[PDB]
RNA sequence: CUCCGAACGGUAAGAGCCUAGCAUGUAGA
RNA sequence: GUGCUCGCUUCGGCAGCACAUAUACUAAAAUUGGAACGAUACAGAGAAGAUUAGCAUCCCCUGCGCAAGGAUGACGCAAAUUCGUGAAGCG
């Protein structure tokens, strides 16, 4: 911060490149080197600094940082190439729900068909963590009724002894009714 | 003389009060730790 | 095992050459290209007492490498175990 | 630049003399 | 307490020889200067010379820049007062070292005068040059630090007591020594020769000019050529 | 050879042999109390960890320091050797692991595990990639430079010895009496016991401080704090599959 | 009847003046 | 230096060849500058004392020392409430 504060950009840059070296655990300095460069230009060493710190086994917090930063300038492909890792990484029903981010862009209809594949065979074969699901529901509810009534009536092997939760039975049937 | 004995008994504490007793983020200060334990060779020492 | 008899005969002991002059010779005593020359060990006569009882010789600097532990992060584990 | 050799022991004192 | 591989010797100092024979003494003589164990090798430096050793230990010479047994220098060859107080040094360097320091110093039954081995003396039988100077004075200590030397300020006054320019070719051109020649000031009247490689320019009142006298004494080094230099006319000859 | 090697806190290293039940070395020059000691596989050398400042290599038969390793910043709580395994591998007490090479005398490679203080190391019993011991987040590592395999199971006592056989059986010794064991393949908890205690112990105040198996694979040997040496074998049951 | 002992544990404490047996072998111009 | 060339070829010289291959702190050192617990002299352990023990966590000398005995240098640092600032992320 006292580099900073002064006009030496070179010296800061290079106790900052020490710190992330030195400290790769930490997260207040690679935090600070990217208030430091979205403060300065956007240059390649800043996509270079954030692909150091994800190379580093980040946590989900550093992750999605760095996806509103990549969907804050603009990129399509740098966000979608960038993304293929972080769902390799940890498998959570909040990852595994937020990995089709591209439907809520440009509607990316082939990519929702894969994402739709890959959460169908990824792991929770038999159960499905309660939460594939309802997002898939609410994907075929928004768009057109290809496969709607197939994966909420037809797709029961994945269910968990009751074939609906207790609260989203009749939301759900009044759900396919109505649309 | 006695001293090794001493020295040997605080220090043993001393990494075994590093490793464990906190377990995660306390390590209350360190002498008031030694002086409880003190205190209790004294306590044992009373008879 | 030969470097650690080495080290015992040090402790047991204790308790040609081509040179290029790549510095300043360009054309001062011409023709030193590779100075070809030999270095041989002095024998040194088994009657003769040391040379001192005491030195300050520094061998080398003290600064290692000193480079980050990455083992894990810091963190802390609750607020009620910090109070337990 | 240093570096050892295995050279020639009556070729080096030779041209050494010479 | 000090031990190596290979001596940092001179240019000089290892001799007119391309092959000459060393000889390591681990942990010998100790140190002139600091008082350390370091690694005594001598040699031969050629044919009647002195048998030069080594006085000045690696960390001792490696630190302060300088050579392990002349402390002059490994990069130019002047002292190292010269080269710590004064660029100039360049010109003031020489190339082809004289081996009149590799020599055996005097014989001293030829100065008392009876040097009994006749003209078997491995010494040398000159006469001992007069005391009087301080150059029959420097010792090691001072001369090794900056402080007090008798050379470095005889040698730093010669740096400060002291046209027909030529050795143009193709490297020298009009356009290069006329603003090399700008920076010192303005022309009234130059030309270039091509018969014999030669330019000729003026100064309106010298002075400018005479620090080119300073810069191009065999010492204006441009285009990677020593230029020749000598006096012009300035007498309508 | 033929003669055992001890040491302890009192600053010296004895080697009594075997063949006449006597001190044949009493070996000195560390600054202060010892922690452990060990023997080389080949090579007839000794590595013994003080606990002032660094270790030492003691020479068999010489009783000269070889060599003096001091890469930690804190006590050397366990060493281990091989005779090409990792050569020279010494746990610290300072949340830091590092194994030095033996011809070069200084440190090779740290590790990038261990936030709480390791005191268990030990050597694999099949090829490569062994593991470590230590009171939070026990992990493993590789022989050839280091490289995290794979992490252990949730034993958050203060391990004191880990001992592992040829068969792929692992079990770490805690100091709250609890026993884990687990597996090589896999790691896996199997039984995951706690000792008792004896007539004259307290209510908490067995610790396995130390742990070692036998020469034929198949009865175990734990030494406890509460001044009893437990001797445990196996058991010829079926129903006993992990889920 | 023929088995013989050596050292340390011991001489002060200083004031002003006076005299001695030694030791290194150098790079420099 | 020794030997040999059916060397030139006399017994002189010269030539060729073979063998034999790098000593040495080279100086009669040139220089160059220090100290004794000496004697003498004067004087002479001062003509005493309220803390109570103490023991551990940087060197030189004597000594054949992995015996021994001599001489020496710590307090202020603060574990944990309320509020404002910057950044990540969510509806």
């Amino acid at each position: 911060e006292m580099e900073m504060k002064n006009r030496q950009v070179n010296h800061a840059r290079n106790i900052w490149d020490r710190a992330i070296t030195t400290l790769p655990r930490v997260n207040q300095f690679w935090y600070k080197y990217t208030y430091m460069e979205e403060m300065l230009g956007n240059v390649a060493g800043a996509r270079q600094v954030f692909e150091r710190w994800m190379e580093w086994q980040p946590e989900e917090q550093a992750w999605h940082s760095y996806i509103n930063f990549e969907l804050r300038y603009k990129e399509v492909d740098r966000a979608r190439t960038i993304y293929e890792r972080f769902v390799l990484v940890h498998p959570d029903v909040k990852n595994w729900i937020k990995y089709a981010r591209f439907e809520e862009k440009h509607a990316y209809f082939a990519h929702a068909r894969k994402v739709y594949e890959r959460a169908v065979e990824f792991f929770g074969d038999e159960h499905m963590d309660e939460h594939l699901y309802v997002a898939f529901a609410k994907f075929e509810e928004n768009q057109k009724e290809f496969e709607r009534v197939r994966v909420i009536y037809k797709y029961a092997l994945d269910r968990i002894s009751k074939q609906d939760a207790q609260e989203l039975f009749k939301n759900y049937t009044i759900f396919e009714k109505k649309f | 003389v006695e001293s090794h004995f001493d020295l040997e008994l605080r220090a043993a504490v001393m990494h075994d009060i590093l490793d464990m007793m906190p377990e995660g983020i306390k390590q209350n200060k360190a002498r008031t730790i030694l002086q409880h334990l003190s205190e209790a060779w004294r306590c044992w020492k009373a008879n | 095992r030969v470097a650690l008899e080495k080290s015992v005969s040090q402790k047991v002991a204790a308790a040609y050459i081509r040179y290029t002059p790549s510095q300043q010779g360009v054309a001062f005593n011409s023709g030193a290209k590779q100075r070809v020359i030999r270095m041989v060990e002095m024998q040194k006569d088994p009657m003769e007492p040391p040379r001192f009882k005491i030195n300050k010789k520094i061998p080398r600097g003290p600064p290692s490498p000193p480079a980050p532990v990455m083992h894990s992060p810091s963190r802390k584990m609750t607020v009620k175990e910090q109070q337990e | 630049y240093a570096e050892p050799a295995h050279i020639n022991d009556f070729m080096f004192e030779q041209q050494r003399r010479t | 307490w000090e031990d190596a591989d290979f001596p940092i010797l001179c240019q000089t100092c290892l001799g007119e020889n391309p092959y000459i024979r060393m000889t390591k003494e681990k942990y010998g003589k100790e140190c002139k200067i600091c008082a350390r164990p370091f690694t005594v090798f001598r040699w031969c430096p050629g044919v009647r010379m002195r048998f030069k050793k080594t006085e000045v230990c690696q960390t001792c010479s490696k630190l302060k820049n300088v050579c392990q047994t002349c402390l002059l220098d490994l990069e130019y060859g002047l002292p190292i007062q010269v080269r710590d107080a004064g660029d100039m040094l360049l010109k003031l360097a020489r190339t082809t070292p004289y081996y009149k320091r590799n020599r055996p110093h005097i014989c001293s039954f030829w100065v008392k005068g009876e040097c009994k081995r006749g003209e078997e003396c491995p010494y040398r039988h000159e006469k001992p040059t007069d005391p009087d100077d301080p150059l029959a004075d420097q010792n090691i200590k001072d001369r090794y630090y900056g402080i007090n030397d008798p050379v470095a300020d005889k040698l730093l006054k010669r740096a400060s007591t002291m046209l027909y320019v030529g050795g143009l070719g193709d490297t020298i051109t009009e356009t290069d020594l006329r603003n090399h020649f700008y920076q010192f000031g303005e022309i009234r009247t130059i030309t270039v020769v091509q018969r014999q490689q030669c330019a000729f320019i003026q100064f309106a009142t010298r002075q400018a000019a005479e620090v080119a006298a300073e810069k191009s004494f065999n010492k204006l080094i441009v285009n990677g050529r020593r230029l020749n230099v000598k006096w012009g006319r300035s007498q309508a000859a | 050879s033929p003669y055992l090697f001890s040491c302890g806190e009192d600053k010296q290293v004895k080697c009594w042999d075997l063949e006449y039940n006597k001190v044949i070395r009493h070996y000195h020059g560390h600054l202060s109390a010892v922690y452990g000691l060990d023997l080389h596989p080949t090579i007839d050398v000794l590595v013994t960890c003080s606990r002032d400042s660094t270790a030492r290599i003691w020479d068999v038969r010489t009783k000269a320091s070889v060599h003096t390793l001091s890469g930690h910043t804190n006590a050397v709580a366990t060493v281990r050797c091989q005779a090409a395994e990792p050569q020279i591998i010494t746990g610290s007490h300072d949340t830091t692991i590092r194994l030095w090479d033996l011809v070069a005398g200084k440190t090779r490679v740290t590790l990038t595990n261990h936030k709480k203080s390791v005191r268990a190391v030990v050597l694999h019993p099949r090829h490569y990639t062994f593991a470590s011991g230590s009171p939070d987040n026990i992990k493993q590592w590789k022989f050839p430079d280091g490289s995290f395999i794979q992490n252990l199971s949730g034993h958050n006592a203060i391990i004191n010895t880990l001992t592992v056989n040829s068969d792929g059986v692992l079990v770490s010794g805690a100091d709250n009496g609890t026993m884990h064991l687990w597996d090589w393949r896999t790691g896996y908890n199997f039984q995951r016991v706690h000792a008792a205690v004896q007539p004259g112990s307290l209510d908490s105040e067995s610790g396995i401080f130390a742990c070692a198996f036998d020469q034929s694979e198949s009865r175990l040997l734990t030494a406890e704090a509460d001044k009893t040496i437990k001797v445990y074998r196996e058991d010829d049951t079926a129903t006993e599959e992990t889920h």
